[PDB]
């Protein structure tokens, strides 16, 4: 036999686990620490950096930076150590046996693949790889054959229409507004209620609340008046020192900037007005099968509301006959990976990777032209 | 044949007329043949008689002068003691074998016919002493 | 060349595959003319040649001096039809035609003169085979292997139990047959199925172990079984039944005990009701479970595992009425009650409400977290239809379990004897996945066939010190690679199960694709899409796409699995399942991992090997049909077998029975008088070329023709000889009868 | 990225 591995290089969550596997083995955030203060007691073990989740517990004494920014990856050394501490620590596993696959945006610098061949092929010795796109495997994950995809992770968002298993590419649409900077405008509007949030390893903190708090209004103003009426929407949270925290009509408001990126100061349209303008350069034979195949996908999608307010608002966008569908299966922040599993495990896949020797032959230059 | 051959001949052929009309049948031709010497197979008497139809051979009659030619015709020991070797090495041959042989091959004959030419000449075991057995049928 | 007036050949007929001419006038290099009563028989870029009457009689095919589909069918249809006779051998196989009568042979008297004798001495019969195992395995260690092959009507349990109470009786007391045969009202009932061409037919692999002693005495038996057909109990073609113990528990329904169960009648199941052919005519199914309860009781299954056993099977046959409606595109529910759940539930003691919600969804964890998904009407039936799959599974392996518990002892084994039986290869005019694994797994017991009787014949060369360079064999490695490798038929099948949408049309389509020129043993049918081709070695056959991938599919979900192992209202149940990836599994995976733990249980024995042809289509006693013959010979590779030991040197004589035979042409000169260098001697001067003949250290080799050439060389000396003597007597005679007589 | 963006 011989098992694929399956790795999706997320902004802020590395995933991974074996092909065939319906779960991913690992997750950890893709956060690299250092130590941020003098070291006073001799004897203590000095590792020289934390990886992946022993960060998260040590937060408080590192300076956390994220290797991968709006996915393009920023400095090539921390992801190694993200990589290393994956297949050693996380899967136990030698990539010298074990075929591996990878994930990537659509349209990201060119060069980030020739970069991350390399590393594969040079450092790890990988017998063979590959790179998928991110709206690709979503299909697979979503158990059908026509879709327009609508990703949005930590670092980065993507609108990829397929048809009977064409890519459309002209159609596809990309925004860097995600749930990092999500986060960031999170900070400066709890400010308003007199919070202060500076330090990474205290970002986390503001994603918790994130993460835990926030929902996607289905009327933004007449909430925005229900707010300004009464308590109720209002909500409590705790520090980790156990101050509690108290947070009003603002834990909305940053959802609500996915569809108004004016608040964050975007040039663009929000994520349903580019979906519908991504559908409006399709052909006009396929857009009633777009319309029903709508898959929402990664973790920034998760906030409750996001599905009927997206629903409700396209439709406000296209033509009244065509009913608008959208899917949202409550897994869909691993569907790229299990999308990605699916994938690896096909017989017909076994003829697209690219192998050692066809590398050696060719040279990095390879994975533009082989993989797409 | 000379005058005196034929004469003998004659005579002989006389003895065989058991119709009255100084001839025999075609299928006494064979009969006469081994009477005077002769050894034909039925199927060289046969032939020697031009292979005449059932008719014939059961009622044509033929003086002495027509049967003379085909006699003549026809006249003109190891291989039978090998030949007798085949159904034996002690000199002995079985009588049931022998009598199986002789009714159920070639010209096959009737179990009588074997009884009449065998009588006598096997022992108490079923065995015949094939060379006195064949000296005597020779002789 | 031979052909002269009055020689016989064969000639094709479509009535009866081959009738036989004589030839009205000699062959001279065009067109020839035979008699039957004349026509000119047309020749294209030669008519077969008829053997001599002394051969054809005789026991052993390989004793024919011409060999051919004709020679061979005749044989065995004057042995069948005239001389009573079934049993006959092929090289080493032996082969066994169905008289459908019952004869007095397998009287103890027979088992007596068979016992310490060998294949040659004694007549063909299936006890001769028994005492080569019993031979073999007291010359070496080495276990035995007996295998019993044909199609469903042929034989082949009734020869599995001639073998065992032939075994049985030489063995001396130590009591199986007992036990075994008693098995079978058990395994007859939960293993074998109604199909369109028969009324039973095994749809497993069933194979027995006998174990003996140090000093050889049966000491017991135990049981396998391998291959089981596991789609047949959701899913059943045109006028065909699933297992026979569904109909009799069904027709049971009105016996007191079952009321519990709630069965209605036999159509009503949906699982029954698929092929519209509830009841088979002579076969009172409400009557024969009385025999297998019998058989239970007398092998030791317990009056409550019974119970056990018929409710679980009430409990697949509840469960496959079940049926949910589409709350949505996305998502179906089960509707707001369906009784037939209900009853699920309370003959296996789950909660409705478990079963209701567990049924419907599926769940899906990374182990920080739990996540549900809602799951499409379809793959809510796959899912049913799997978690019955793997219940009757389960049940079936549990079966077999407390049976071999009654035929183990427990004093070590010295060494096994072990026969099997299994469906041969098999070709119907609708085909589908059934037949393409059950054609798969002939492919590799003909291989193990092939290479094995290539091996035998290996030795016999060596062990009689002649050149090998001629051996030869058909491999079918290349076409099993088809089935099998990876982008194979199979491999693509259980790819598409993946894919994300998936049809019968697009997994055709992809087979076309890698497939359709890269080899010549699959071929597309000129006028459908649907269908495709495969050569096997006994035929094209062709099978249709639609329907393998609801058939292929089995995924068991835990959850469902789970909730029945919870239950505590009877012992069976979580017994069932106490014993993960093989969950994923498909039905060709586990059909490939079964035939591959099947190959590893033959090899690692020797074979022996038993075919069984069935007769005719219509049960009339002890009559043939060739047409059917030619078919069976030729999906039991027994015309290879032949064809390719014509092309070699097929006879064997020993130089004790050829001067027996053959002294007749001797000269009494010409005897050495020892028979080896005798005949060494003599040989030269009738055949012309030693490339046409052989010798060894005890065996004279003859290239075909020239057993039937020597027996009209003797035949006309005898002629000869007897003519001479004929002709003397018959003088001598004339004149003592006559003359004597006459004096 | 390499203009437009931090990245
Ligand atoms: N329950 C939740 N509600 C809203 N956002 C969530 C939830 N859980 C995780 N997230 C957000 O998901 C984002 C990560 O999404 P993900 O698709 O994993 O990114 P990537 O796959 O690119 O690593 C983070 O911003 C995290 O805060
Ligand atoms: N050698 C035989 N002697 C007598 N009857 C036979 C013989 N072989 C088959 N039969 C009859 O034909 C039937 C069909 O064969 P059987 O062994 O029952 O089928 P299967 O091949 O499914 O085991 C037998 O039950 C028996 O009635
Ligand atoms: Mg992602
Ligand atoms: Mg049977």
């Amino acid at each position: 036999e011989t098992t694929a591995l399956v790795c999706d290089n997320g902004s802020g969550l590395v995933k991974a686990g074996f092909a065939g596997d319906d779960a991913p083995r690992a997750v950890f955030p893709s956060i690299v620490g250092r130590p941020r203060h003098q070291g006073v007691m001799v004897g203590m073990g000095q590792k020289d950096s934390y990886v992946g989740d022993e960060a998260q517990s040590k937060r408080g004494i590192l300076t956390l930076k994220y290797p991968i920014e709006h996915g393009i990856i920023t400095n090539w050394d921390d992801m190694e150590k993200i990589w290393h501490h994956t297949f050693y620590n996380e899967l136990r596993v030698a990539p010298e046996e074990h075929p591996t696959l990878l994930t990537e945006a659509p349209l990201n610098p060119k060069a980030n693949r020739e970069k991350m061949t390399q590393i594969m092929f040079e450092t790890f010795n990988v017998p063979a790889m590959y790179v998928a796109i991110q709206a690709v495997l979503s299909l697979y994950a979503s158990g059908r054959t026509t879709g327009i995809v609508l990703d949005s992770g930590d670092g980065v968002t993507h609108n990829v229409p397929i048809y009977e298993g064409y890519a459309l590419p002209h159609a596809i649409m990309r925004l860097d507004l995600a749930g990092r900077d999500l986060t960031d405008y999170l900070m400066k509007i709890l400010t308003e209620r007199g919070y202060s949030f500076v330090t990474t390893a205290e970002r986390e903190i503001v994603r918790d609340i994130k993460e835990k708090l926030c929902y996607v209004a289905l009327d933004f103003e007449n909430e925005m008046a229900t707010a300004a009426s009464s308590s109720s929407l209002e909500k409590s949270y705790e520090l980790p020192d156990g101050q509690v925290i108290t947070i009003g009509n603002e834990r909305f408001r940053c959802p609500e900037t996915l569809f108004q990126p004016s608040f964050i100061g975007m040039e663009s349209a929000g994520i349903h007005e580019t979906t519908y303008n991504s559908i409006m350069k399709c052909d006009i034979d396929i857009r009633k099968d777009l319309y029903a195949n709508n898959v929402m996908s990664g973790g920034t999608t998760m906030y409750p509301g996001i599905a009927d307010r997206m629903q409700k608002e396209i439709t406000a966008l296209a033509p009244s006959t065509m009913k608008i569908k959208i899917i949202a299966p409550p897994e869909r922040k691993y569907s790229v990976w299990i999308g990605g599993s699916i994938l690896a495990s096909l017989s017909t896949f076994q003829q697209m990777w690219i192998t050692k020797q066809e590398y050696d032959e060719a040279g990095p230059s390879i994975v533009h032209r082989k993989c797409f | 044949f000379n005058k005196d051959q034929l004469e003998e001949f004659k005579e002989a052929f006389e003895l065989f007329d058991r119709v009255g009309d100084g001839k025999i049948l075609y299928s006494q031709c064979g009969d006469v043949m081994r009477a005077l010497g002769q050894n034909p197979t039925n199927a060289e008497v046969l032939k020697v008689l031009g292979n005449p139809k059932s008719d014939e051979l059961k009622s044509r009659r033929v003086d002495f002068e027509t049967f003379l030619p085909m006699l003549q015709a026809v006249a003109k020991y190891e291989d039978y003691l090998e030949g007798f070797r085949v159904f034996d090495g002690n000199g002995k041959v079985m009588g049931a074998e022998l009598r199986h042989v002789l009714t159920t091959l070639g010209e096959k004959m009737t179990e009588e016919e074997v009884e009449t030419v065998l009588a006598g000449h096997e022992d108490s075991n079923g065995c015949i002493n094939y060379e006195a057995f064949l000296k005597h049928i020779l002789s | 060349e031979l052909y002269t007036k009055y020689a016989r050949v064969w000639i094709p007929d479509p009535e009866e595959v081959w009738k036989s001419a004589e030839l009205l006038k000699d062959y001279k290099p065009k067109v020839l003319q035979l008699r039957l009563k004349d026509l000119e028989y047309c020749l294209d870029p030669l008519p077969p040649l008829r053997n001599p009457d002394i051969l054809v009689g005789e026991n052993d095919l390989t004793a024919l001096s011409y060999l051919h589909e004709p020679a061979v069918l005749h044989n065995l249809k004057v042995r069948f039809i005239d001389s009573k006779l079934i049993y006959t051998y092929c090289g080493i196989v032996l082969v066994a035609i169905n008289p459908y009568e019952q004869l007095p042979i397998y009287g103890e008297d027979i088992i007596n003169a068979y016992s310490g004798q060998n294949m040659g001495d004694m007549d063909p019969h299936i006890f001769a085979v028994a005492e080569e195992a019993y031979k073999q395995m007291a010359r070496d260690e080495r276990n035995q292997s007996i295998i019993v092959s044909g199609e469903s009507g042929a034989g082949k349990t009734v020869s599995a139990k001639y073998a065992m109470r032939y075994f049985a009786t030489v063995s001396g007391s130590a009591n199986v047959e007992e036990k075994v045969l008693a098995s079978n009202p058990i395994m007859e009932s939960i293993g074998n199925a109604k199909t369109t061409r028969n009324d039973n037919s095994s749809r497993f692999g069933k194979y027995i172990e006998i174990g003996f002693d140090k000093r050889y005495r049966i000491i017991g038996a135990n049981m396998r079984t391998y291959l089981l057909e596991k789609s047949r109990v959701v899913f059943q073609a045109e006028e065909e039944r699933n297992y026979h113990i569904f109909y009799q528990l069904c027709a049971s329904a009105a016996l007191p005990e079952f009321k519990t169960l709630r069965l209605g009648n036999a159509n009503y199941f949906h699982y029954t009701k698929q092929g519209g052919s509830p009841v088979i005519d002579g076969i009172d199914d409400a009557k024969e479970m009385v025999n297998t309860r019998q058989a239970c009781t007398l092998l030791g299954i317990s009056d409550s595992y019974q119970m056990g056993i018929f409710r679980i099977l009430a409990g697949i046959l509840h469960l496959g009425n079940v049926e949910f409606a589409s709350r949505d595109s996305d998502s179906c529910a089960i509707p707001p009650k369906h009784d037939p759940l209900t009853i699920f539930c309370d003959l296996m003691g789950v909660d409705y409400e478990e079963m209701a919600h567990w049924l419907c969804h599926r769940k899906l964890a990374t182990a920080t977290e739990t996540y549900i998904k809602p799951i499409s009407k379809l793959h809510a039936i796959n899912a049913r239809d799997a978690l019955a799959k793997h219940i009757y599974a389960n049940l079936f392996n549990w079966i077999v379990d407390h049976v071999n518990k009654a035929l183990h002892s427990t004093v070590k084994q010295h060494s096994f004897i072990g026969v099997l039986d299994i469906y041969g290869f098999e070709t119907f005019e609708i085909n589908s996945f059934e037949q393409f694994c059950i054609n798969y797994a002939n492919e590799k017991l003909q291989q193990q066939f092939n290479m094995h009787v290539f091996k035998l014949e290996q030795e016999e060369y060596m062990k009689e010190q002649i050149p090998w360079t001629l051996i030869d064999f058909y491999d079918n490695q290349p076409c099993i690679n088809l089935i099998e490798a990876k982008m194979g038929v199979l491999d693509l099948l259980d790819e598409e199960c993946k894919m994300p949408k998936g049809s019968d049309d697009t997994w055709a389509q992809k087979l076309y694709n890698t497939h359709l020129n890269k080899c010549a043993l699959f071929e597309k049918p000129r006028l459908s899409n649907k269908a495709f081709i495969i050569k096997h070695f006994a035929d094209k056959v062709e099978y249709q796409c639609e329907g393998f991938l609801e058939k292929n599919k089995d995924t068991v979900y835990e959850e469902q699995i789970k909730v029945l192992k919870s239950s505590k209202k009877f012992k069976l149940l979580p017994e069932l399942f106490q014993d993960s990836k093989e969950h994923k599994k498909t039905v060709g995976h586990q059909f490939r991992n079964s035939l591959h733990l099947l190959m590893e249980t033959l090899n690692a024995t020797t074979p022996h090997y038993v075919r069984c042809i069935k007769p005719n289509d219509f049960k009339f006693p002890f009559t043939f049909d060739e047409k059917r013959a030619v078919q069976q010979l030729r999906a039991c590779g027994v015309l290879e077998t032949i064809r390719i030991s014509a092309a070699g040197f097929p006879s064997r004589w020993t130089y004790q029975e050829f001067f027996s035979r053959y002294r007749v042409l001797m000269k009494q000169k010409d005897v050495l008088s020892d028979r080896k260098q005798t005949c060494k001697n003599v040989l030269e001067k009738l055949i012309l070329d030693k490339d046409k003949y052989q010798f060894g250290k005890t065996k004279i080799f003859f290239r075909a023709g020239q057993v039937a050439y020597l027996e009209k060389i003797r035949a006309d000396k005898l002629r000869a000889a007897c003519i001479r003597i004929q002709k003397t007597i018959r003088g001598w005679l004339m004149r003592k009868k006559y003359m004597r007589m006459r004096r | 990225w390499x203009a437009x963006c931090p990245a």
